[PDB]
C-alpha cells in the first residue's frame, strides 16, 4: 500500500506543561502577548458564560496538572481562525486547573449551531483537548449543554455514541455564579461515569 | 472564518504511545478504559487559530536573552514543520519549554536541588516561516531525576507544542538529543512501542548550523498529519 | 629510598596516538622529528614519588564544593586504576581539571564568550584506595570551540593526570562520555589511530552508582602500564 | 601470543593544563599543599643550584603552555619517593614556563651518581617529562651537567646515543644567577639542535 | 552503560509454600528451631501489643494461602539483626494465613522510631513482606499505626504517597483481643481500598 | 556593491586531497608545512564576481567550432551545479580546458608526440542558467603521459574551474570518464584517499542526452559549498 | 549528525592551465572578453599601484606555471561584484608568473577599509587564490600592505596569526617601478619564511 512520511509521536505534556503554556500558573512573568482563558470581551455578541469544571482520574482523586485548548463557534456558529488580543472574539483560548482547587474556568459566548460535512447541524459545542502529566496523546472531547435538548437529542456526532447513557457524560450542567449564567464540565478520564473521547 | 475544505489523515495509533504504558506510573490512573469513539472529520476538527497576527515580542525564541548569559551549552535547535505528504507547514505555532542546564525547571513544584540560573526562563516560541522553518536558542538541558522507580532520570529533553492547521494536527511532544544513554531506559520514551517511532524524536547534531566559536546545533524536523482536499464527498 | 625492584611492559607506540598528527594542527611544530632513542630501565625510570602523605583538603575529589552550587548536571565520575595484568594500583595520585557546564574553563588564557560559574573552580585530586579506586564529584562538563579548523569543537571531556608507581608509568588523558556525537569528529580523540583505543577513553553510564533523585554517574577505569619482578637479569 | 590489557591511550595535556596541575600558573588560588618547583629546602644537604630554560617548538618559537615534571636522586644518589611538604628534600617536582617570558626555573640540589641495572654508574641527572597543547604523548628526556664531562663520558645512557653531536643537547650550562650556581637546560622539541627524547 | 550480573528471577511461592516456612501450618511436623510469629518474649521491653489481618484479592475473596514475613525495629527503634531463639526480642517474625479463618497473627511490640537516611524520624512501623500463589514477585508494604497520628503525619515516608486517602491503607486500627490490645492490619491486593505496595 | 548575507559550509579538508601526496611527486615541494590558519568568514570571503555581464562569444562552449572538424569522438558534456544543501546555483562560470583526442595539448610547455588537431583549441566557458544548467560540445580527450613514475599516464579528462556565489566557493577540479581503467592507478586522483570522493568526479555516459547518429553525451554535476543565511550572529 | 551532499573535491590546475584561464600566457588567440590583470582603468579613484611578485617552492626555486585570482575592495572599501570590462574598476582580476622570469603583475588601485563580521575594520587588504600544478587544492592568503602599519596593527585577521613573525610574510614591501607605486609580495609555499596560507 502507500506509506506517507509517519506522523511525529506524541509525548505526555509533562507536570511542567505550564512554564510553556500557561506563564501565570507556573507563577511566572508572562509576555506581552498570550493565549488565555478569555475568548470573548465584553462587547462580544452572544450569550456570554462562564464555563468551569474539574479533572478527575481513575481514582476520583483531581488532577490538579490538567492542560486544556478550547475551540468554538461564535454565537453565528462561526468559527474565527485569525487569531487576535484585539478580536472582541477568539474561538481558541486555554485554560489549565489551579495546583489548589484544581478547578479551571473559560469566559466565552455560547456557540452557535455548525453542519456537519452532511449538511446536518450538530448542537451547539466546544471541542476541547486534554492534555497533562500521565497522557501520552491528549485527549479529545466535546462539551455540550444541558438547556439545548431538543438540539442535542438531533446532534449526528452525540448520535454515533452508541450507547445512550455514555451520551449524558458530554452534557454541561447549567448553574449561575455570582448571578451569572455558567456550565459544570467535569472530566472523568476512567472509571465510573467516564467521560467520552473522540478519534478522528 | 474558518471553511471546512480539508480532510486530515487518520492517526496511527500504534505509532503513537498507548494511553495504558504501566511503566509510566503516572499514565495507569489517567488512561480511559473505554475506547475511543471515531467520528467524521467536520467543520469542528478540520479548522484550528492562525497565529499569525499574535504580537511576538523579539526574543520570545532566544532563550539566551529573553528572561547576564545564562550557563550551559548553547545551541540552536531548528527545523521544519511538515506534514506527511512533505508539504511545508507555514506560519504555524512552535513552542518549547525546558530545563535548565542542570535540568532545573523554573516552576512552583520543581523540587529538585539543581539550582535555577537567575539568567534563565526556558520558554520560547516560534512562527513557522514561507518554508516551514523554525529556530529557537538556547541551552542544552541537563537529564532530571522523578518519581516513576527508584532511580529514573529523563534524558536531556525540550518539550514541544505544533498547531498545524487545525486542531486535528496540534500535537505536543519531545525532542531527545542524539547518542543520550539515557533514551532507551526512559519508561516515558519506551511509551511509543515502534522503535522506529523513537528516532523520529531524536535531534541531530548540525554542524552545518552551528555558529564557530559561538554554539552548536541541532535538526529537528517535525511531521503533522497529511493534509489533503475533500473530494468525492 | 626507592629501589630497583620491577620491570614495566614496553609501551605500544602504535597504540597511543603519534607525535605527529596533522589535523591537530598544533601537533605539527611541536613533535619531534628524530627517533625516540630506547633505553633500559634503570632505577632512574622504574621509581617514582609516592603520594601517600600529600595532606589532601577534605573537598579535594568534590567539584561541588571545593569552589552556592554550581550550575550543571551533577555526577560521580569513579573507576578503579589497574596496570595490564589487572594488578589494582592503590595509593596512587589521580587529578583531574574541566570546563564547566558551558565549556568554559577558569584559566586566564580562556576567552570563550560561555559565562564563568562563580561556584565553579574545576580541579580535583584523589588518591587511590586498598582497592585501586577513585572517585569525584562534579557536574558534565560543556564542549568547547577552539582554534583548529574553522568549525572544531571538542566532546565534553574531562583532563587526567595518574602517577601510578614510577615515571615509566605517569600518563595524562582524557575522558569522554559515551554517546557524544563529537567524539568521532574530533582531530585530537582522532590522533589514535585504532577504534578499539578510542573505546577506552569512554566513561560509561553507572546507573548502578548513581544517587536517585541527585547525581548520575559514569565508570572510567584506567589501565597503567604492567609491572613486573626482574628476572634472569 | 600473549595479549595483556592495553594500556589507557595518551591524550595531550591541552592548553589549560596548569588549572589541574600549576594552580597559581593558572591564576587560581591554590591549596594547602601543592607540588611545586622548590625541591630542596635550604637545609637540605648537598649543593644548591638553579635550573632554568625555555622550550622551543619546530619553528624556534618559545612554547609558553608547557608543563614540566622532574625525577631525581638527592645529594647521596638516592631516590626519595615518600613524597612529604615538611621534607628537606624531594626527588619530585613539577614546573612551568611563564606565559610572558617562557622560563621555567626548579630549585633543588645537584644529584648523586645512581646506578644503571648492569651496575655502572650514570652521570648524575635530572628525568623530564614534557608535557602540553600539541604534544600527544609525554616527552621524555635528561639533564646532564656540563660540569660533569668526566662521568658524562662514561655514561651508559649518554652512550647509547648514536651521535655524539646529538649526547650535546642533553648537556645544561653552567652559569651564575645572583651569585647562585645556575645550569641553563633549552629544549628543542622539532628542528635543527632537537633535544634527545627517550623510550623506556 | 554498565551491566553487572542480572538477580536471580522472583518465582511464586506457590500453594504449598507451608510445607517449607511454616511447618506447622503445612500440618507437618517442626524442627527444634523454627522462624514463627512471636518477635517478643512476656520480659521484652516496649508496649506488648497483638497484631492481626486478612488479606484479599481482587474480588473481594480472602487469601487463605498467604505468607508474610515481617521487620520492625524494637521499643527503642533499633533493628535487632542477630536472630536467636534465647533472645527476649527478635526483628524478624513469620506468619501464615489460616486455611480456615484466613487471619494472620504476630505477638510483638510496638516499634520505637527510627531515623530515614536525610536524619528525618520516620512514625512507627513494621515493614512486610506478602508471598503467596498469584504472586510473582512478592509485595512490600509498611503498617503504621492510628494511635500516633501525630508522628504518621510528619513520615518522610508516608508523606512520598502522593494521594492522602491512599496513605490511610497503611494505618492499622487500634483495637483489643480478650482485654489485650491489638491492631488490625487488612492488606486489599487490588481494587477498592486497594494497599499501597512500596518499590525500594 | 556586494554585502555580507551568508555563511559557507565549512570545507571537510579530508574529503578533498591533502596538500602532501607524495606519489604526485610535485606536489612534494609545494605543499606547505605549516598548518593553514582558520579565520571566521567576512565579506572578503563570502562575496566574489558575478560574470552575468561578461559577453560571452556565440561558441564560447562549442569547442567543434570556437578554434573544419576536430577528430575524435564527438560528445556533449552537460550537468548542473547545486550547492550541498542541493540549492541550483544561477548565473555561475563554467570554465574547462583540455587536451585533443590523442592526448596532446595546445600550449606551448607541451612536448608529447601526439600531434595537434588544426582545427581544436581546447578551451570553452559556459555562465550556467537559472536552473543551474550548463553544456558544452567537444571531443573526448585521450589520456596522457606525464613525467611522474616512469610510466604515468593521466586518464582521459577535461580541467574545470567553477566560481560559484563567493570566493569561498571557487574551485578547480578535473573530470574523468565512466568505466576508464586508467582512473584507479592515477597518483593525481589517488590525491584523493575517500574513493567515494573520486566517485563524484567521475562523469557518467548520458544516452538520453545523446544526439542520435551524431554525437554521445556524459553528465557531470557540480556541488558547490552550501550556502545559508547568518543567524544569532 | 546531519550530513549534506558532499562538495566535489578539488584537482590540481595542472601545467597547462593558461589554455583555459591565461590563454595570452598559453601563446594561443584570446577571445573578445578576457578577465585579466588590470582592476583599474586609468580614470579610476584612488591610488594607482602595481602589484608584482614571484612564487617559490620548497626547495627555493621558482614556480613558473602559477596562476593567481585576487578579490578586493575599490578604493571606497566596496566590494564591486557585478563585472564588466566597461568598469573602471573590478574587485576581480586574473594574473600568472612568466614561465622566464616567473613574475605576475596586476593593475589595480589600493583598497579601502572593510569591516569583519563583529563589526571592526580590517587593515586594506587584497585576496589572493594560488593554483599550480603540484598544488592539490588552492591555497589562500592575503595580501597587506607595509606602509599601514597602524592599520596593520590593529587588524582581526593578521591578529589571528599566533606568531608575530609570521605575521609579517604578509605584508608586501613598497617600491616603485618607473616611478610609478609598487608593492612586491613574494609567496613561500613552503619552509624557511613560508607564507601564512588560510582556510574558511
Ligand atoms: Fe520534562
Ligand atoms: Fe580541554
Ligand atoms: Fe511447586
Ligand atoms: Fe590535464
Amino acid at each position: 500500500p502507500i506509506e506517507l512520511l509517519p506522523e511525529t509521536p506524541s509525548q505526555t505534556a509533562g507536570p511542567y506543561v505550564h512554564i510553556g503554556l500557561a506563564l501565570e500558573a507556573a507563577g511566572n512573568p508572562t509576555r506581552d502577548q498570550e493565549i488565555w482563558n478569555r475568548l470573548a470581551k465584553p462587547d462580544a455578541p452572544g450569550e456570554h458564560i462562564l464555563l468551569l469544571g474539574q479533572v478527575y482520574d481513575g481514582n476520583g482523586h483531581l488532577v490538579r496538572d490538567s492542560f486544556l485548548e478550547v475551540w468554538q463557534a461564535d454565537a453565528n456558529g462561526e468559527y474565527q481562525d485569525a487569531y487576535n488580543l484585539e478580536n472582541a472574539f477568539n474561538s481558541f483560548g486555554r485554560t489549565a486547573t489551579t495546583f489548589d482547587a484544581g478547578e479551571w474556568t473559560l469566559h466565552t459566548v455560547k456557540p452557535g449551531v455548525v453542519n456537519n460535512a452532511a449538511g446536518v447541524p450538530m448542537a451547539p459545542h466546544i471541542n476541547i483537548s486534554l492534555f497533562a502529566r500521565g497522557i501520552n496523546i491528549h485527549l479529545h472531547t466535546r462539551l455540550y449543554f444541558d438547556d439545548e435538548a431538543q438540539a442535542n437529542a438531533k446532534c449526528p456526532v452525540l448520535n454515533l455514541i452508541e450507547q445512550p447513557q455514555r451520551r449524558e457524560t458530554l452534557i454541561a450542567k447549567r448553574c449561575e455564579v455570582d448571578g451569572k449564567t455558567a456550565y459544570r464540565f467535569d472530566i472523568r478520564i476512567q472509571g465510573e461515569g467516564e467521560t467520552v473521547f473522540f478519534d478522528f | 472564518p474558518a471553511q471546512d475544505n480539508s480532510r486530515f489523515v487518520i492517526r496511527d495509533r500504534n505509532w503513537h504511545p498507548k494511553a495504558l504504558t504501566p511503566d509510566y506510573k503516572t499514565s495507569i490512573a489517567r488512561s480511559p478504559r473505554q475506547a475511543l469513539v471515531s467520528i467524521p472529520q467536520s467543520i469542528s476538527e478540520t479548522t484550528g487559530p492562525n497565529f499569525s497576527h499574535l504580537g511576538f515580542g523579539a526574543h520570545d525564541h532566544d532563550l539566551l536573552l529573553n528572561f547576564g548569559l545564562p550557563i550551559g551549552e548553547r545551541i540552536i535547535v531548528a527545523g521544519r514543520v511538515v506534514d506527511q505528504y512533505g508539504k511545508p507547514v507555514p506560519n504555524t505555532l512552535v513552542e518549547m519549554w525546558q530545563a535548565n542546564a542542570g535540568g532545573r525547571y523554573r516552576h512552583k513544584n520543581d523540587r529538585y536541588l539543581a539550582p535555577l540560573d537567575p539568567n534563565f526562563g526556558g520558554v520560547g516560541r516560534c512562527l513557522t516561516d514561507s518554508d516551514g522553518y523554525y529556530s529557537f536558542r538556547t541551552i542544552k538541558p541537563g537529564p532530571y531525576p522523578w518519581r516513576n522507580g527508584p532511580n529514573d532520570w529523563r534524558p536531556a529533553h525540550i518539550h514541544f507544542g505544533i498547531s498545524g492547521p487545525s486542531i486535528a494536527t496540534k500535537l505536543i511532544t519531545q525532542l531527545y538529543f542524539e547518542g543520550d544513554p539515557l533514551i532507551p531506559m526512559c519508561p516515558i520514551v519506551k511509551s511509543i512501542a515502534n522503535p522506529e517511532a523513537v528516532q523520529q524524536l531524536i535531534a541531530k547534531l548540525d554542524m552545518n548550523n552551528a555558529n564557530p566559536m559561538d554554539c552548536l546545533a541541532y535538526r529537528f524536523d517535525i511531521v503533522l498529519r497529511g493534509q489533503r482536499k475533500t473530494h468525492f464527498e
